[PDB]
C-alpha cells in the first residue's frame, strides 16, 4: 500500500482480533489488553459495501434482441450480426476487467489509509507524552491504567493532566 | 507474569488477519492476498427455466411460425400469449411443405408481438371454392390445412380474377399472413386454378407485392412435390388491404394484432419448472444478484451482462498479512 | 482582548467551506458534499433549430425523395443544396402514386450527397411520345408529371423496343433515377404501350436490373389505381448506362452528381430560427460545451455524446465541511 | 479522505476565508490573524480545471449516420439497427458513470492531499521550535510577530535564529 | 576537505533523475515529465505481408470468386487453400461477363471456408449438349468456359425439361454454384435453348429459388452483349439438391465443401515477403508487442486494437526532477 | 504527487545515482557517501512492469470479420456497417485514453509513495536519536561511521545503544 502501514510498519495482522478490523493492543499497570476500533472499522466497511452499485446501474430489463447463434450460412448480414455481438462482448469484458482491478486497488488503498489514520489520530492525542517506537506502537511516558487507555481509544485523553509526569520520566 | 508498567505503558495499533485469505488482482499486483473476496461472475445456471416471474410458453413440438400459421398439431396454441416463447430443437412442421422469404424477420415480428391470437374477418371470395385440403396436413384423421390460411380453388369450370378489399378502421397496425401455391405440374395448375399461370398482388396505398408461381417438382416432403410460399403485409390505421388474383392465392382469414411488446422467442432444450427468476438463458434461468455473467450471451429479462471471463474476484476486505 | 502571545504563538492550518454545498458521487461514497460541482449532462434543448453555422434546408411540405423526383409542389427545391435537410411529419406527396424498393437506402444516398441539383442529358427516344402527363400530378392548374422523370408512351400505333446508351466520361459516379408504370388494367396497358406485357432492363458493364410490370387495380390515391415503381442505377466513370424497354418505361432525363458528403437528413417538427449552434437534434439545436447529452440520440454536427442519465455532477471543489 | 486531513484532524472548514482554498489562522504578539495560501490553492485548481479534457477528446464532428427511430415494422435489419444503437448508448452511459465517480474520487483525494502537504510543509520549517497540537495547529515556543508568521507562510522562516529561545521555553 | 561529523552525521533521502526526461499525460496534468516512457500505439507497418506464420495466398490477377468459378487465368488456384487470401486491385475477370446477386455474401462465405478445392459429382443431363464454350473465355488459345460450371445447350432440335437430383449423404453442408444465361437476342435464345423463354428452379426440402432470364443487349464487355447470373444453394446433410430447367441453365459440376473456417480475404497491394508475423493489415504485417494500433482498422490474426490516436505514452518511471 | 515527496520536500532528484531509483546520501566521520536502496526500487519496478497485462488480456486471435471499406454506394446496410465500425473504434479510443491517463496517474502516485515510505521507514529506526531537517534529511545526534549508516540502510540500526549519547548531544 501507498501508506506503508499494512504489510509495512505494522509487521502483521492479528488473528486473535475477531472483534473488528482495526484495534489496539497495550500493556499497562493493570496488565495487557486488546480492543477493537469501531469508528475505523465502519468507515472502511461503509466504503466497501455497495461499491459496484455506485458505478454499475441497476440490472436493466432487456427483452427482444437479435439472434446471436445461427443454423445455416448466409453471409453478409450474419457477419454483421456476429461482429456486433462480438464487439459488444469484448467491450464489456474489458470494462469488467478494468473495473475490478481499479476497484480492488481502491479497496487496498483505502484499508491501508484507515490503518494509517488511526495511528495518526492516536499520535495526535498523545502529543509529547509518548514516542513512536517505529513498529506501530507508542511508548507512553506515564502511568496509564485501563481508564487512561480507554480515554485514548475513545478520543478523550487530556494530555495536559499527564504532561508534567511525562516530561519528568522522558529524559534520563 | 504482570504488569510491568510502573511509570509507562505501551499502545500498539493493528488490524485483523485471517488464517487463509484469497487472491485478488489489482492495478499494482497480479495477485495479492486479501481477507475476503466476492465472486462477480455468474457461471452456474439453475439448470431449468423458471415458470415465474415471466409468462413462459413451451412450444414443445411447434415452431412459433407453425403455431401462427395454424398447423393442426399446433391448435392448442391458437389462443396463446407469452412474454417468452421457447422453441425446442425437436420441433417439426406437419402440414403442407412451405417456405417464407425472410422467415427470420417474420419470426422476429410475431415474437415481439407476444401473441398468436387471431381475429377472423369477413373476407368474400366470389367465384371460387374455399377451404381447400391436403393429405399432407391431417387434422385428427381427416385431411386439412393451415387454420389461418384459406386455400382457394376454382368453382366448377371457373376461376375469376378476385379483387377484394379490407379497410383498417382501427387504431393499430394489422398483420396479414398470406401465400401462393406452387403446383408440381401443369395438370395440377389448370385442374386447381384453370389458368396456365397464376399470380397474386397484395397492395395498400403505400406498398405492393406481386408474386408469380413456379410450376415444377420439388423434393418430396410429407408426400408433396408442390410448395406454398408465405408472405405478409402490414396495414396501417386508415389504409386498406387489397388483394388481386387470377389463381394460386392462399388467402388470409383475418389478421393478427401487432403491439409494441416486451415479448421474445428463445431456442432451448431445458425443461421448464417451478421456481422464480428474472433472467432466462438457453441453459436455463440464472440468478441476477451478480453484475456479470458467463453462462450465455443469449438472455431475456433482468440479466447480468455477458463477458468472456469465467471468474472475477472483488476484494471485500484488506490485504491479509498473517504472522510471520 | 489581545494579544496573549508573550513567549509563544499558535499557527493553525485550514481550508475554506461554503454555507451550502452540493452532493456528488464518488467511488467511496454514494453522496458526499462538496463546495462546488458542475453539470455534465445537457438536458435542455434550445427549442429551435439554428440557421447557423450549418446550412439547414427546411423541407416544409416535401420529403427529400419527392423534391429529388421533382414533385410539382417541390419545384422550389430543384436548385438546392444543404448540410442538413429537415423533413416535417406534415410532408405529403402530391403526384402520381409511387413506391420505391429500399426507399430508405435511396433517401440515405441522396441525403449524404447533400444536393438535389439535376443535370439534364440528351437522351434520345425514337418511336415514342415523350412527357406524358396525369391529372393526379397538377403543375399549377395544368396536369403534369415528376420533372426529373420522362413518361414515355406509344407514338401512333407503335411502341418499338428502345435501346439507349449514355456513357459516363466524367470523373464521378452518376446516379440515375428511373421507374416502371404498373397499369390498373389491360385496356390501359395496350392503349399506352400496345404490348400486352411490358418490361424494363437497365444495365451497365458490371450490373443489371430487370423489372416486369404487374397489371391490376391498387387502392385509389389521388384518383389513381395504377402505380409507378422507382429504381436507381449508379454509373461509374468509364462505364455506360444502357436502357432497354418494350413498354412501361418511366425514363430519366439525366443524372444526379454523387459526392462524398457530410450532409444528412433529419425528421423534426421544431421551427428554424436565427441563432448559432454546432449541434442539431430533433428537439432543436443544443449547446455543446458539456460532454454528455440526454436530449436525443439523433444528432448532427459537433455533438455531445448521448447517455441514459439525466444528470451527472462533477466536483470542482473540495469536500465541504461546515461547523460544527 | 485517505489523508485524514479534511473532515479529519482539521475539524472543519472556514467560511470566513473567502480569499483562497487553504490558509492559516494564528495568534501572536500582534493579535490574531488569517491569511490564504496561494501556492496550495492554485496547485489544486490547476488539477481540477480541464480535468475532463485530459480524457475526453474534443467534441467530434459527426454527420450522416443510421436511422435510430422507425415508422413501420420490418424485422431483421431494424432489430440490428436498434440493438447497435442500444449497445452504443449503454456503453457510453457506463463510461460516463465510471468517469465521473473516479474523477470525483480523485478530486476529493487531491484536495485532501494539498491540505496535508501544507501542514507537512509548515511542520518541516518549524523543526523543533514548535509542536503539533493535534488539531492542525502548531504551538510555536517563541515570540513570533507578524513578520515572523509571514516568513513561515512564505517559506522563509529560519529556525536557527529562534532555536535557543525555543528550547529555553519548551521544557518547564 | 573532510569529514565534519564529530558527534553527528546527516542522512539524506533521494531519488534518481535523468538529464532529459519525456512528457506523459495523467488525470492530474496535461503534461508532466517522467524519467522514461513507452509507446503504446503501433504506427509503423513492416511494409510487406509476411509469408509466416499464416498461410497467405496471393490472388495476383484473380478475385476469390473468379478462382472459385474457375476462370481460365485462375486455373493455378484450383487446388488451393489459405488462411488469408489477398485480392489485388489489379485483378480482372477474363471469362464470360457475369453478375452475382449478393456477390459480397458469396465472397464472404468462400473466404471463411478458406478453400477453393472442388469435388466433381456425376450429374446426368439427358437430352442436352454439355460443355458449351465462348470466344470471350479463352483457355490457352482455344475458347472455353468456367471450369466449375457446365453450359448446357440443346441437342439436335430438342431441349427437354431437365429434372436432376443429387442427395447429400455426407456429414457436412455442400455449397453449389450455378447460374442462368441471359441471351442478348431471341435468335440466340431459340438457337441455344429452343424455347422462347427459359427458366431455372433449384430447390431442396427447406428452400427454393426460381430465376427467369431477360433477353436483350447489355453493354459489350469482352465481345459479349449477353450475361450469366450466378446463384448458390447450400444442401444440408440428409437433404437433396433438385434442379429443374426448360432452358438457360448454367449447371454445376459438383460442390464445394463448407467448413467452419478461421480463413478470410483481404484487399491489399503490398508485396508478400519472407518474415514472421501474427497480424496482417492492408498496409502489411505489423508487430503486435504493443496493445494499440493506428495503421489500419482492417486486420487479421493476433492484432493490436485499432484506435484513433497516433501516439500514447505510458510512464515507466517516476516524475523527473532535475536540478534546480 | 499526493505525498508531496518527489518535487516536494525532496527538492530534486539525483543524476549521479545510476545505481537505483531511490537511495541515500550522507555525511559522517568517515566522509560523504551515497548508496542506492534496492528494496524500494524493486517494489516500484515490480508494480510498473506488466501493468497493462493486468487489465488488457492477451492479444486475441481474430479472423473473418466484416468489410470496413467500400467500392460503391449501397445505402442502408453499408451505413450500418460503417456506423458499427465507427462506434467500436470510438469506444476503444476512449478506453485507451482513459487507461493511459489513470495508469500514469497511478505510476506517479506510486513512485512518490515509495519515496515517502523510505523516508518514514528511516525516521522510525532513528526514533529520538535524529531530527527531520525539513529537506528529506535527518540530523543524527551521534557519531555514526559507515557501519552505523549501513545498519540504517539495511534496517538493523539499534537505537538503544546510541540513545544516551544522542540525548547528551541533543540539548545545548
Ligand atoms: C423429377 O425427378 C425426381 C427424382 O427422381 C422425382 O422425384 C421422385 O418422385 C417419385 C414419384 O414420382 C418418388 O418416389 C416415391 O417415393 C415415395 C416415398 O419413398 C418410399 O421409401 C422411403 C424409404 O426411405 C420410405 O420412407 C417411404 O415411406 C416410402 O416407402 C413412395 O411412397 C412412392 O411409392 C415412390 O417410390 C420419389 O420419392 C421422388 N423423389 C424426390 C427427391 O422428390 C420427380 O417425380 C421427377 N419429376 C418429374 C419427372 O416431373
Ligand atoms: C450454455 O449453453 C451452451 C449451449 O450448449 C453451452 O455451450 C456449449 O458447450 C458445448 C459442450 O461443450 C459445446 O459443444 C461443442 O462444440 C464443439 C465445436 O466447437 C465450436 O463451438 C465454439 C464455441 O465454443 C465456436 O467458437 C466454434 O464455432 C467451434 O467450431 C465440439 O468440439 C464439441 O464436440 C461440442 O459439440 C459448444 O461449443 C457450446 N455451445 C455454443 C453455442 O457455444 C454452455 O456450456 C452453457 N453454459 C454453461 C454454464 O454450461
Ligand atoms: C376492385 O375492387 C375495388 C374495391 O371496391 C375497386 O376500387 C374502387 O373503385 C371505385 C371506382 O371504380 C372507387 O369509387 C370511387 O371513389 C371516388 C372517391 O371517393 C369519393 O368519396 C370520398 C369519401 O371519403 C370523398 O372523399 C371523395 O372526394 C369522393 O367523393 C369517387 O370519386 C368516385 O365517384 C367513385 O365512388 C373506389 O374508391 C375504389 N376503392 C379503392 C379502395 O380503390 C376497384 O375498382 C376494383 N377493380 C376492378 C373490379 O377491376
Ligand atoms: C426529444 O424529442 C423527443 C421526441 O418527441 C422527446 O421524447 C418523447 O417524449 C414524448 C412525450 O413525453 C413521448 O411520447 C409518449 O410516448 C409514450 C409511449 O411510450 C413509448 O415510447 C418509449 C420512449 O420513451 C419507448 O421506449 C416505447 O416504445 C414506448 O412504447 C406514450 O405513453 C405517451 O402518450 C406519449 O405519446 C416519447 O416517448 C418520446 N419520444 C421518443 C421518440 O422517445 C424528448 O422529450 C425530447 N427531448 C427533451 C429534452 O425534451
Ligand atoms: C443497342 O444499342 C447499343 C448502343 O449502340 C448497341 O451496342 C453496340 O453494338 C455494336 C455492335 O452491334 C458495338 O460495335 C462494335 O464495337 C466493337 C468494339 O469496339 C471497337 O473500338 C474500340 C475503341 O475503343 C476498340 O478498343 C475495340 O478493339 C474495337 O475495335 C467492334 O469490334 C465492332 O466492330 C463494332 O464496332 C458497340 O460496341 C456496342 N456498344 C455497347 C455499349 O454495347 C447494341 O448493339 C444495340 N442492340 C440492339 C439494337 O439490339
Ligand atoms: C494504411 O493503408 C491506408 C490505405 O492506403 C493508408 O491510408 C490512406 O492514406 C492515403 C494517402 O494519404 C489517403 O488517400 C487520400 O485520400 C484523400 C481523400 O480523403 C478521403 O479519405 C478519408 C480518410 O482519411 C475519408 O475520411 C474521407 O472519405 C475522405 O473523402 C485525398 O485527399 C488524397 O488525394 C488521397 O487520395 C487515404 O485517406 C487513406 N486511405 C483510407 C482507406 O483511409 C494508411 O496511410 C496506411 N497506414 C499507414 C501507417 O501508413
Ligand atoms: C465476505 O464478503 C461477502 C460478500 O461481500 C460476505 O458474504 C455475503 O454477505 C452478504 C450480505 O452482507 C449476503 O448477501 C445476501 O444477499 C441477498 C440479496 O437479496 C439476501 O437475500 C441474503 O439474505 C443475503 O443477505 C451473502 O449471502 C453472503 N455470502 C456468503 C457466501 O456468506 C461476508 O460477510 C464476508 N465474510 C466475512 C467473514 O466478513
Ligand atoms: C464552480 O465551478 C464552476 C464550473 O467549474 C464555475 O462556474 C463556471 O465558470 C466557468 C469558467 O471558469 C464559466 O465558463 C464559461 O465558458 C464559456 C466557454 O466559451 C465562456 O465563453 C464563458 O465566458 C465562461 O467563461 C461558466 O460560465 C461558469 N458557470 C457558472 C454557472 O458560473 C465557478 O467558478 C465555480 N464556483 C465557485 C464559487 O468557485
Ligand atoms: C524505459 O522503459 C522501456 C520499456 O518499459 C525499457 O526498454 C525496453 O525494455 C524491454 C524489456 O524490459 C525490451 O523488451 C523486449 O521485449 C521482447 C518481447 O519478446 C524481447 O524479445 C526483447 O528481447 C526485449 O526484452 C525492449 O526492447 C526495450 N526497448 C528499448 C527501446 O530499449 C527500458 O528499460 C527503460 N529505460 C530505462 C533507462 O530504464
Ligand atoms: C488453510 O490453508 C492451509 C494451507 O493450504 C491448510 O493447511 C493444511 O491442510 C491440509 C488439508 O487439510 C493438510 O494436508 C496440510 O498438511 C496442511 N498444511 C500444512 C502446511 O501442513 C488448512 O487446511 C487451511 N485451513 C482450514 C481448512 O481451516
Ligand atoms: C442554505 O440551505 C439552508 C438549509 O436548507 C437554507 O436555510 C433555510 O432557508 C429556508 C428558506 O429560505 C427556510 O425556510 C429555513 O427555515 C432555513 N433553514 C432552517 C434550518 O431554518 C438557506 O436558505 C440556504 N442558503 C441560502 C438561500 O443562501
Ligand atoms: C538534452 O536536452 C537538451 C535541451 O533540449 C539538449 O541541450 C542542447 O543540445 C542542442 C543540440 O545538441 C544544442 O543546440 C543546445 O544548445 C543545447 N541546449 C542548450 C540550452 O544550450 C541536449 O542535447 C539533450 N541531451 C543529449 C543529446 O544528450
Ligand atoms: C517502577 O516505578 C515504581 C514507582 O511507583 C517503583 O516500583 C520503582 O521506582 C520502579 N520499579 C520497581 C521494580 O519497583
Ligand atoms: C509572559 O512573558 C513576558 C516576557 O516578556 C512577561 O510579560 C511575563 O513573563 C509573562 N506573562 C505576563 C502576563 O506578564
Ligand atoms: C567535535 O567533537 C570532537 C569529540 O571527539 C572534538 O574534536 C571536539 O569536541 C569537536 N570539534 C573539534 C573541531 O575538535
Amino acid at each position: 500500500g501507498i501508506f506503508g502501514a499494512i504489510a509495512g510498519f505494522i509487521e502483521n495482522g492479528w488473528e486473535g482480533m475477531v472483534d473488528g478490523w482495526y484495534g489496539f493492543r497495550y500493556q499497562n499497570s493493570e496488565g495487557t489488553g486488546q480492543a477493537a476500533d469501531l469508528k475505523s472499522t465502519q468507515a472502511a466497511i461503509d466504503q466497501i459495501n455497495g461499491k459496484l452499485n455506485r458505478v454499475i446501474e441497476r440490472t436493466n430489463e432487456k427483452f427482444h434482441q437479435i439472434e446471436k447463434e445461427f443454423s445455416e450460412v448466409e453471409g453478409r448480414i450474419q457477419d454483421l450480426e456476429k461482429y456486433v455481438e462480438d464487439t459488444k462482448i469484448d467491450l464489456w469484458s474489458y470494462n469488467a476487467e478494468l473495473l475490478v482491478a481499479l476497484e480492488n486497488q481502491h479497496t487496498i488503498d483505502l484499508t491501508d489509509a484507515e490503518m494509517n489514520k488511526l495511528f495518526e489520530k492516536t499520535r495526535r492525542q498523545l502529543r509529547e507524552n509518548a514516542e513512536d517506537m517505529g513498529d506501530g506502537c507508542f511508548k507512553i511516558y506515564h502511568k496509564c491504567d485501563n481508564a487512561c487507555i480507554e480515554s485514548i481509544r475513545t478520543g478523550t485523553y487530556d494530555h495536559y493532566v499527564y504532561r508534567d509526569e511525562a516530561l519528568n520520566n522522558r529524559f534520563q | 507474569q504482570n504488569p510491568s508498567g510502573n511509570n509507562t505503558a505501551t499502545l500498539c495499533l493493528g488490524h485483523h488477519a485471517v488464517a487463509n485469505g484469497t487472491l485478488v488482482k489489482t492495478i499494482s499486483d497480479d495477485q495479492i492476498e486479501v481477507t475476503n473476496a466476492t465472486e462477480l461472475v455468474q457461471s452456474i445456471s439453475m439448470g431449468k427455466i423458471c415458470n415465474k416471474s415471466y409468462r413462459i410458453l413451451d412450444g414443445r413440438n411447434c415452431t412459433l411460425i407453425d403455431a401462427m400459421l395454424g398447423d393442426p398439431h399446433c391448435d392448442a396454441f391458437q389462443y396463446e400469449s407469452w412474454d417468452l416463447f421457447i422453441e425446442r430443437s425437436n420441433a417439426f412442421s406437419n402440414c403442407y411443405p412451405y417456405d417464407i422469404p425472410d422467415y427470420a424477420s417474420l419470426r422476429s415480428i410475431v415474437a415481439s408481438s407476444g401473441t398468436v391470437e387471431f381475429t377472423a374477418e369477413g373476407f368474400t371470395w366470389t367465384g371460387v371454392t374455399q377451404n381447400g385440403r391436403s393429405g399432407a396436413c391431417k387434422r385428427g384423421s381427416a385431411d386439412s390445412f393451415f387454420s389461418r390460411l384459406n386455400w382457394l380453388t376454382k368453382s366448377g369450370s371457373s376461376y375469376p380474377t378476385l379483387n377484394v378489399t379490407m379497410p383498417n378502421n382501427k387504431n393499430f397496425d394489422k398483420l396479414y399472413i398470406w401465400g401462393i401455391h406452387h403446383p408440381s405440374s401443369n395438370q395440377e395448375q389448370t385442374k386447381l386454378y384453370i389458368q396456365e399461370s397464376g399470380r397474386v398482388t397484395v397492395s395498400t396505398k403505400r406498398s405492393q407485392q406481386t408474386i408469380i408461381p413456379n410450376i415444377g417438382s420439388r423434393p418430396l416432403v410429407r408426400g408433396q412435390s408442390g410448395r406454398i410460399s408465405i408472405y405478409w403485409t402490414i396495414v396501417k390505421p386508415g389504409d386498406i388491404l387489397m388483394i388481386n388474383s387470377n389463381g394460386n392465392l392462399v388467402a388470409p382469414r383475418g389478421y393478427f394484432k401487432l403491439n409494441t411488446g416486451k415479448s421474445s422467442v428463445m431456442r432451448s432444450d431445458v425443461p421448464i419448472d417451478i421456481c422464480v427468476s428474472e433472467c432466462i438463458t438457453p441453459n436455463g434461468s440464472i440468478s441476477n444478484d451478480k453484475p456479470f455473467q458467463n453462462v450465455n450471451k443469449v438472455t431475456y429479462g433482468k440479466c447480468p451482462k455477458y463477458i468472456r471471463q469465467n471468474t472475477l474476484k472483488l476484494a471485500t476486505g484488506m490485504r491479509n498479512v498473517p504472522e510471520k
